[PDB]
RNA sequence: CUUGAGUCUCGUAGAGGGGGGUAGAAUUCCAGGUGUAGCGGUGAAAUGCGUAGAGAUCUGGAGGAAUACCGGUGGCGAAGGCGGCCCCCUGGACGAAGACUGACGCUCAGGUGCGAAAGCGUGGGGAGCAAACAGGAUUAGAUACCCUGGUAGUCCACGCCGUAAACGAUGUCGACUUGGAGGUUGUGCCCUUGAGGCGUGGCUUCCGGAGCUAACGCGUUAAGUCGACCGCCUGGGGAGUACGGCCGCAAGGUUAAAACUCAAAUGAAUUGACGGGGGCCCGCACAAGCGGUGGAGCAUGUGGUUUAAUUCGAUGCAACGCGA
């Protein structure tokens, strides 16, 4: 907005885990307000990925995490008429944000057949990093790379 | 096959390209390297981050010299001018002169027409 | 704009002295207004704008910013 | 007669003019060395140049044009105009003290001369730039803007032309009328005690009083108060055109109408609105996100078509599940 620096708002932590990056996976899965469904799936694919890939719940989707978080985006700074795709380094609450969306978005794509079962499936594929998350981040970073002679040209 | 220790760093930085010239004391040209060369063209070559990857390039080439000291003749107005001279430096020589050898006529010849933009 | 490095002067502060004596020679500047011709006419009529501009201005902040803003 | 006007003496500053030398920087080209795949250009490209070795870089050479910094609302000139340094020829302005002539003055129709740039003739010269022209882009088109090239021309000699927003849009000469801040160039006194204090001339920039002006503004360099002489105007268009004359190699210049046509055309300022003006600011305006519509079936409203009738109204946002 123009003329506002609002607080940022209160979420709270999952009851399982207590734990507030998984909360806001959660909010970013559920939809049409159906948080309930969606704790469940979360919780669902979780116990799957631990029993799968080893030590916890939280340690494997914090290792997923940091294979698709992206560094860099890009932006397009328009000044001179023309469109500068600028890179930028990306606040780290915008890469959790950021990471949980794109592995949502790819979960949602995936051919298995159930929820839960995509969702383990594509957090198991970051933990690897041969996924398509981990694909889109790529390509970020890319385009990151790519443009990086506008990077301290604003 | 030879090595010279001491170069001199020619950077042509015009508003389009950067072209650095690495050569002997004496003149004659060791290795160059452009920022069209490096991979950029057109807006993303008329940079200075262009220039400098340039710069990295062109101490790269001259590598099998060993050049230790270079003095640097910047010419021209442009987007490098100092990227060009700071990448140098952390390729690691010791930069001992830096010299302005822009040519400025005297009221010599007459320019081309102004755009019209 | 000739510098040459002094001994235990570091490599920030050696292109430090060469953008000053650079920008106090006006290199740059000249390159500048030089890269077109400019009319004679265009060349008097900047001269007579600058001038016109720096007195009006000059006069504007002495005498007239001589009273309470607030 | 000496107060206007001029002469002589001594200095002063000046891109004032004409002629002839010369210097350095830079561009271009040429030859050679080093060296290797790019250069150039643009909003982005392409044309263009480069593996037949370019661009870059060093050396040498050729040649033309123009004189960075100094450089200034600085200076000089009637205006046009004049810009490196040196010499030769040469015009004017200004100050100082005197001396001299004794109204010799001001203005000026015709006339005469000078008169940017472009253009013309003849002979040179030709680096850079660049009408015309060519190719590449852009675009609906693009006979343009942008890009790469590029010939007249720009330069020199000597002739012509004779015009410019040739403008201060302000004719020349003279007198008189409150001020302030500068620039430049003389000169008198003050110990220059220092770059400095007080005068007195010339040119010059800005601000401003009275007065003037339609207003804007001008304001001791008047657009104020006056005197002499000249030039010019009399609604917009037609038209600075036609015809005639004169001048010109030509392009054209100069002098300069009429019919016909309209009731306006103009100047300055005011309030809005608008701007691909400028500054500051806001709004789910964008950005960041989430979910839709546009595809499908159906509901409903509208346009249309159909009908005997398909009642009438709403119909850019702000009509179309609206009156209903
Ligand atoms: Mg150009
Ligand atoms: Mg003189
Ligand atoms: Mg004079
Ligand atoms: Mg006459
Ligand atoms: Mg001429
Ligand atoms: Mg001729
Ligand atoms: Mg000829
Ligand atoms: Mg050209
Ligand atoms: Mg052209
Ligand atoms: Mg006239
Ligand atoms: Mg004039
Ligand atoms: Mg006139
Ligand atoms: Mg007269
Ligand atoms: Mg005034
Ligand atoms: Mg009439
Ligand atoms: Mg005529
Ligand atoms: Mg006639
Ligand atoms: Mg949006
Ligand atoms: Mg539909
Ligand atoms: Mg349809
Ligand atoms: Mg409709
Ligand atoms: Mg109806
Ligand atoms: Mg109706």
């Amino acid at each position: 907005p123009r003329r506002r620096v609002i607080g940022q708002r209160k979420i709270l932590p999952d009851p399982k885990f207590g734990s507030e990056l998984l909360a806001k996976f959660v909010n970013i899965l559920m939809v049409d307000g159906k948080k309930s469904t969606a704790e469940s799936i979360v919780y669902s694919a979780l116990e799957t990925l631990a029993q799968r890939s080893g030590k916890s719940e939280l340690e494997a989707f914090e290792v997923a995490l940091e294979n698709v978080r992206p560094t860099v985006e890009v932006k397009s700074r328009r000044v001179g008429g023309s469109t500068y795709q600028v890179p930028v380094e990306v606040r780290p609450v915008r890469r959790n944000a950021l990471a949980m969306r794109w592995i949502v978005e790819a979960a949602r794509k995936r051919g298995d057949k159930s929820m839960a079962l995509r969702l383990a499936n594509e957090l198991s594929d970051a933990a690897e990093n041969k996924g398509t998350a981990v694909k889109k981040r790529e390509d970020v970073h890319r385009m990151a790379e790519a443009n990086k002679a506008f990077a301290h040209y604003r | 096959r030879k090595q010279v220790s001491d170069g001199v760093a020619h950077i042509h930085a015009s508003f389009n390209n950067t072209i650095v010239t690495i050569t002997d004391r004496q003149g004659n040209a060791l290795g160059w390297a452009t920022a069209g060369g490096s991979g950029f063209r057109g807006s993303r070559k008329s940079t200075p981050f262009a220039a400098q990857v340039a710069a990295e390039r062109c101490a790269d080439a001259v590598k099998e010299y060993g050049i230790k000291n270079l003095e640097v003749m910047v010419k021209g107005p442009g987007p490098g001018r100092e990227s060009t001279i700071r990448a140098l430096n952390a390729a690691g020589f010791r930069i001992t002169n830096i010299t302005d050898v822009t040519p400025i006529p005297h009221n010599g010849c007459r320019p081309p027409k102004k755009r019209r933009v | 704009p000739v510098i040459k490095v002094r001994e235990n002067e570091p490599f920030d502060v050696a292109l430090r002295r060469f953008k000053r004596s650079c920008e106090k020679a006006g290199v740059l500047a000249e390159v500048r207004r030089r890269e077109f011709y400019e009319k004679p006419t265009t060349e008097r009529k900047r001269a007579k704008a600058s001038a016109v501009k720096r007195h009006a201005k000059k006069l504007a902040r002495e005498n007239a910013r001589r009273t309470r803003l607030y």
